[PDB]
RNA sequence: GCCUGGCGGCCGUAGCGCGGUGGUCCCACCUGACCCCAUGCCGAACUCAGAAGUGAAACGCCGUAGCGCCGAUGGUAGUGUGGGGUCUCCCCAUGCGAGAGUAGGGAACUGCCAGGCA
RNA sequence: ACUUACCAACCCGAUGCAAACUGCGAAUACCGGAGAAUGUUAUCACGGGAGACACACGGCGGGUGCUAACGUCCGUC
RNA sequence: UCCUCCUAAAGAGUAACGGAGGAGCACGAAGGUUGGCUAAUCCUGGUCGGACAUCAGGAGGUUAGUGCAAUGGCAUAAGCCAGCUUGACUGCGAGCGUGACGGCGCGAGCAGGUGCGAAAGCAGGUCAUAGUGAUCCGGUGGUUCUGAAUGGAAGGGCCAUC
RNA sequence: UGGGGUAUCGCCAAGCGGUAAGGCACCGGAUUCUGAUUCCGGCAUUCCGAGGUUCGAAUCCUCGUACCCCAGCCA
RNA sequence: UAGUCCGGAUUGGAGUCUGCAACUCGACUCCAUGAAGUCGGAAUCGCUAGUAAUCGUGGAUCAGAAUGCCACGGUGAAUAC
RNA sequence: GCGCGGAUAGCUCAGUCGGUAGAGCAGGGGAUUGAAAAUCCCCGUGUCCUUGGUUCGAUUCCGAGUCCGCGCA
C-alpha cells in the first residue's frame, strides 16, 4: 500500500445479539453492535418458511 | 508470458547494441542466481562469464540471489574480463530495471574497472 | 437481372478478355451448358436464358447459374460529343472466355437438359456447346 | 487472516480430499476481489463520484481508482476517456479480512436475504455478485447516505472450472441458495 | 468532379545490389521502411535509406518477420 | 489560421529573437523556452509570446 | 555422453493442436515485505529479503501429422525475338517458363559459454 | 409460454470476378560488375551556330469511344 | 497550386473536360528522451444497467490505433501511459537524390552550448508523403560595413524578420 | 440536365451544434336559454429518409426523395 | 408554523353485525399505510336577524345500508349610502 | 417507339422499411322529434385494372400485359 491516501484502517470488535464476539479490521474507527451474525440468521428456517 | 514480456523490453537495447557493434556484459537475473556474461560484438561468442552458480563464487557467500551476490559477480566479472584484455564494454541490462541488484552488479563492475 | 448489391467504385476501365477460362467442370450439377466463344453476356441475356431454362423443363430440375455479371458497362448519351468525362453506367456484363460453364443443371433426363440448354443457348450471343458432369 | 489460516489447513485439506488432486498447489485458491461501483450517473455531477469513491473508500480500506471510459457510445451520453466508475483491487490480507467481513457480517444485513445464486460463474470459477445497497456494509453511516448506491463484487480465484468454484466457495459456508 | 493529381516523387531503389556507393549516398528513396536499414546504412527522417560507409549495397533478407535489410559491406 | 506569430526575445542583452506561432485564444499563458542565444552562445531563458 | 540456463545463427521441413514426462542442480510457481523501489487502487506487476512446498500452471523434452509449412516431375498460363491467320483474338519456329494442383517431405538443424549428473 | 410452406448473420465445404484486391509471380526492361570480338569515339565535357516545340500512320500495351472512326489521349518500336 | 491511389505496360517518368479522394493546417505538447504497456470485436458472469457506459474471466489476434485523405509503413512499436525537459538548438557540412532553371529534399560527421539516461547512446521538431507564394517596394530589431569637404547623421548594405 | 431554395406540431411559419419559440386550430373549464364572440387553463412536433464527422446533430457533411425558382444559348 | 401531533383519501391485515347469502356489491370497528391539498383561473351562488355562519341531535324509507332529504335546538355576526 | 402521371367502396380521393383494407359523401339501422329536417352513435360481400412469380402472408415487391391521360427531336 501506499502511504496516507487510504482511511484509517483499524482493527476492532463487532458483537452482535448473537453472543458472537468478533474482532476484525474495518475502517470504522469504532466498535460495533450487530444483530444478524452468519452464525444464528434465519437462512435456513427462511427457506423452510419459504417452500412451506 | 513474464519472460516474453522481458524479452520484448531488451530487445530495443540489444538491437541497439548489436547495431553500434560494442562488446556487451549481459546480465540475468534469477529469484535466486544472478548471471553475468561478456559476449563479443558479433553476439554469437562470449568472453567472461561469472555467476553464483560457480562455486568458486557461491562458497564465499551467504545466499545467492541478493545484492552481495550480484556485487560479487559485477567485481569477478569486472577482474576476469580486465585478464583478458577487455576494458571498454557497455551494459545490457536484458530487460530488468536497472535498479536493485543489477545496479550493485553494475556499480561493481564499475569499481573494479570496466569501463562504461 | 442480376447485379452486385454493392460495388467498391461505379465505373470500370474497360480492359480486354484475353485466354481461357477458370469454371471448367460442371462442379454443382449434372449437365452444363458451356461456352466456346468469347464475348461477353448482359444481365439480361442471363435473365433471358434462365427463364428459357426453367419454362423449358417446368419448375422441377434445379438450376445453378454459374456466371454473374459484375463489371460495368458506361455509354454516352445521343447527340454527345466525345471527352467530357466517362459515360454512365448503363448496363452490367459478365466477361466469357472459352471453357465456362455458363449454366448447370441437375434432376432431369439429359433429353430434356439438351432440349432447355438448345432452347436457352438461343439467347446468347456466344457459340456454346452442352457438357455433362465427367469423374476426374 | 482468520478465512486465510481456515484455507491454508481445512480448505486445502478439504478439497484435496473432494477432488482426487495430486499436488497440493494444483487446490483452488481465491486470487483477488474486485470491488466495482460503476457509476455512470456522473456524466453530469463530479462530487457524485467523489462520494462514490468515498463509500467504496469505506466498504475496503482503499481509495479506489476512478476508472474512464474505454470507448465513447452516445448511447449513454459518454465520451472516450470521461471518468464513469470506481474500483478497489483487493489482494492479499486485505482480500481475507474484507472477504471475511463480507460473508460474515455483511452478506447477512442484507435486506430480504434468501441466499446467494449458484449459477454466477463465469465458467472459470470466478464469482460475481451484486449488492443493492450500501448500507449493508457496517462502516456506511445510514445518516450520512445521499443516494442509495449497490455494487458489485468479484472473488476472481485460479479454479478451472466452475464446480470446482463452487467448492472453493462453498468451504467457507458462503450462502449458496 | 476530378481531374487531378499530385507529381511523382521519384521514389524507389537508386543504388542496386553490388553496387559501389560513397558514403552518403542515398540507397533507396522511399515511403515507410519497406526496406530496413541494416549494417553501415541509416535510415533519414523520411524514411530514407543512406550509405554511412563506404562499400557495396547488399540487399538481404533478415529476421523472424522476413524483412528485407540493406547492409553496406566495406569495401 | 487562427494560429498568431510571435517572437521569442532573449533574456539576455541581446536582440536575438527566435520566432514561431501560438495559439493565442487557448494557452492565453506567455511562453518561456530555454533557447540558445548565440551572440552570448549560451542557453538562456527566451520571453515573450506576441 | 544426458539434462538445464544464458547469448546468438536460422526464420514455419522451425508454428499450432492432442497425449506423456521432468525437478539432485537449474528454472518456474512460491514465502514474506518494516526496509531499496512500486501501484493514476492493490507487493497483481516492478522491487527487495528468502526457501518451507509443488512441479498444478509455466517452461523444457519426448511422442502423435488433425491443420498450418515446404514441395518436385509433367502439363498448362504468360512472354522476349522472327514469321503467319479467319486478326477486339489466336497460331507457328525459337528462348525463358510460372501460379494453382499432384506424388511426396515434414513435428527442425546448429555455434559459443556456464552449471548439474554419469 | 405454444406452432410455422418465409428470410438469414457467423462458421464449414464447393464455384467464379476485380484498374484503385494480393498469403504467389514470370518474360522483358532497367541499374551495377567482369570478360571477348566488332564499331571511322560511336561516349562524355566545354564552346560557336541552329532549327524545332501543328506531327501522321502501322505493330505491340492501354485510357476514352460503341474493343465505332483515316476518332482522341498516352507508353514503346 | 499542392497531396494520395489507379491509368502507368514489375526501375524512374508518362496523357486526356480519364476513374476516385484530400490540403491551404494542428501541436509548447500531439516535440526530445528515459521507464513501462499492448489493440478491435465477440462470448460468459455481474447493482441500478439497457443492443452498446464500469468490473471480472475467456476466445481472438492488430480485423485496432496512428491530430486530419489515401498509399506505404509501424510490436524493437511509428500505437498507448507516466517522470524530467526545450535538440521545435546556433555555425557548418563529406556525400547523394530531384528538377530546364528558379528551386526542393536526404544527410553521417565537425565546432559551440543543452536535455534525457546509470550508461551505451538518442535528440537540428512531429511515422512519412499536403498545410502554400519568386522579385520589387516598404516596416521593425541588431551590427560604425558604407556614410559624396571633414565629424556625425540621413539613406544604403549585411544578419534576423514582417 | 445544371445552379440555387425549402422540408420543424393538424395548418402557416421561427430556430444560433448542449434548450424546440409564435399565431390559428384542437382539448378541458367558465359566460350564455343554446351556438358564435369572449375569458381562464392546457397540450404539442425527439425536426423528410439513410449514412458519416463529433463527447454531443433539427443544426455540420454526403446521398436519396418531394416541391419551388433561375438557366438550358449562337448557330 | 412544519406538509407538521394538519388532512384523511388509498391500500394490506384482523374482525363485529344484519341477512339464505356482503365475490361482483354493505355498514361499522381495531392495527398498519398515510395520497392530493398551503385557500382555489375565467366565472358563479346563498343570505337582511335568531338570518348567514358554525355546532350537534332526531326522524321517514329501512333486516342491514345517508356526506341526501325532512325536522330540532346551541352559539351567533357583518352590512344596507 | 421512348419518358412520365393515373385504374382502391355507389361517387370523389388518401394509403412506403410487405401485417387482418381507409376517410368524406352516399346508402342502411338506432337515439332524438308530435313528425320530419338537422345533430349524435353504429354498420363495407372493394377479385385495391388483368395475369403470372417471390413470401408463412402482396393494394404494397419483381416479370409481362389492358385501358385512360401528359410530353417528345
Ligand atoms: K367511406
Ligand atoms: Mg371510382
Ligand atoms: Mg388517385
Amino acid at each position: 500500500m501506499k502511504k496516507d491516501i487510504h482511511p484509517k484502517y483499524e482493527e476492532i470488535t463487532a458483537s452482535c445479539s448473537c453472543g458472537n464476539v468478533m474482532k476484525i479490521r474495518s475502517t470504522v474507527g469504532h466498535d460495533l453492535n450487530l444483530d444478524v451474525c452468519s452464525k444464528c440468521h434465519p437462512f435456513f428456517t427462511g427457506k423452510q418458511r419459504d417452500v412451506a | 508470458d513474464k519472460k516474453s514480456a522481458r524479452i520484448r523490453r531488451a530487445t530495443r537495447a540489444r538491437r541497439k547494441l548489436q547495431e553500434l557493434g560494442a562488446t556487451r556484459l549481459v546480465v540475468h537475473r534469477t529469484p535466486r542466481h544472478i548471471y553475468a556474461q561478456v559476449i563479443a560484438p558479433n553476439g554469437s561468442e562470449v568472453l567472461v562469464a561469472a555467476s553464483t552458480v560457480e562455486k568458486a563464487i557461491a562458497e564465499q557467500l551467504k545466499y545467492t540471489g541478493n545484492k552481495d551476490a550480484a556485487a560479487a559477480v559485477g567485481k569477478a566479472v569486472a577482474e576476469r574480463a580486465l585478464e583478458k584484455g577487455i576494458k571498454d564494454v557497455s551494459f545490457d541490462r536484458s530487460g530488468f530495471q536497472y535498479h536493485g541488484r543489477v545496479q550493485a552488479l553494475a556499480d561493481a563492475a564499475r569499481e573494479a574497472g570496466l569501463q562504461f | 437481372m442480376l447485379q452486385p448489391k454493392r460495388t467498391k467504385f461505379r465505373k470500370m476501365h474497360k480492359g480486354r478478355n484475353r485466354g481461357l477460362a477458370q469454371g471448367t467442370d460442371v462442379s454443382f450439377g449434372s449437365f452444363g451448358l458451356k461456352a466456346v466463344g468469347r464475348g461477353r453476356l448482359t444481365a439480361r441475356q442471363i435473365e433471358a436464358a434462365r427463364r428459357a431454362m426453367t419454362r423449358a423443363v417446368k419448375r422441377q430440375g434445379k438450376i445453378w447459374i454459374r456466371v454473374f455479371p459484375d463489371k460495368p458497362i458506361t455509354e454516352k448519351p445521343l447527340a454527345v460529343r466525345m471527352g467530357k468525362g466517362k459515360g454512365n453506367v448503363e448496363y452490367w456484363v459478365a466477361l466469357i472466355q472459352p471453357g465456362k460453364v455458363l449454366y448447370e443443371m441437375d434432376g432431369v433426363p439429359e433429353e430434356l437438359a439438351r432440349e432447355a440448354f438448345k432452347l436457352a443457348a438461343a439467347k446468347l450471343p456466344i457459340k456454346t456447346t452442352f457438357v455433362t458432369k465427367t469423374v476426374m | 487472516a482468520k478465512l486465510h489460516d481456515y484455507y491454508k489447513d481445512e480448505v486445502v485439506k478439504k478439497l484435496m480430499t473432494e477432488f482426487n488432486y495430486n499436488s497440493v498447489m494444483q487446490v483452488p485458491r481465491v486470487e483477488k476481489i474486485t470491488l466495482n461501483m460503476g457509476v455512470g450517473e456522473a456524466i453530469a455531477d463530479k462530487k457524485l463520484l467523489d462520494n462514490a469513491a468515498a463509500d467504496l473508500a469505506a466498504i475496503s480500506g482503499q481509495k479506489p481508482l476512478i476508472t474512464k471510459a474505454r470507448k465513447s457510445v452516445a448511447g449513454f451520453k459518454i465520451r472516450q476517456g470521461y471518468p464513469i466508475g470506481c474500483k478497489v483491487t483487493l489482494r492479499g490480507e486485505r482480500m481475507w479480512e474484507f472477504f471475511e467481513r463480507l460473508i460474515t457480517i455483511a452478506v447477512p444485513r442484507i435486506r430480504d436475504f434468501r441466499g446467494l445464486s449458484a449459477k454466477s460463474f463465469d465458467g472459470r470459477g470466478n464469482y460475481s455478485m451484486g449488492v443493492r445497497e450500501q448500507i449493508i456494509f457496517p462502516e456506511i453511516d445510514y445518516d450520512k447516505v445521499d443516494r442509495v448506491r449497490g455494487l458489485d463484487i468479484t472473488i476472481t480465484t485460479t479454479a478451472k472450472s466452475d464446480e470446482e468454484g463452487r467448492a472453493l466457495l462453498a468451504a467457507f459456508d458462503f450462502p449458496f441458495r | 468532379r476530378n481531374g487531378r493529381d499530385s507529381e511523382a516523387k521519384r521514389l524507389g531503389v537508386k543504388r542496386f545490389g553490388g553496387e559501389s556507393v560513397l558514403a552518403g549516398s542515398i540507397i533507396v528513396r522511399q515511403r515507410g521502411t519497406k526496406f530496413h536499414a541494416g549494417a553501415n546504412v541509416g535510415c533519414g527522417r523520411d524514411h530514407t535509406l543512406f550509405a554511412k560507409a563506404d562499400g557495396k549495397v547488399k540487399f538481404e533478407v533478415k529476421g523472424p518477420k522476413n524483412r528485407k535489410f540493406i547492409s553496406i559491406e566495406a569495401e | 489560421g487562427i494560429r498568431e506569430k510571435i517572437k521569442l526575445v532573449s533574456s539576455a542583452g541581446t536582440g536575438h529573437f527566435y520566432t514561431t506561432t501560438k495559439n493565442k485564444r487557448t494557452k492565453p499563458e506567455k511562453l518561456e523556452l530555454k533557447k540558445f542565444d548565440p551572440v552570448v552562445r549560451q542557453h538562456v531563458i527566451y520571453k515573450e509570446a506576441k
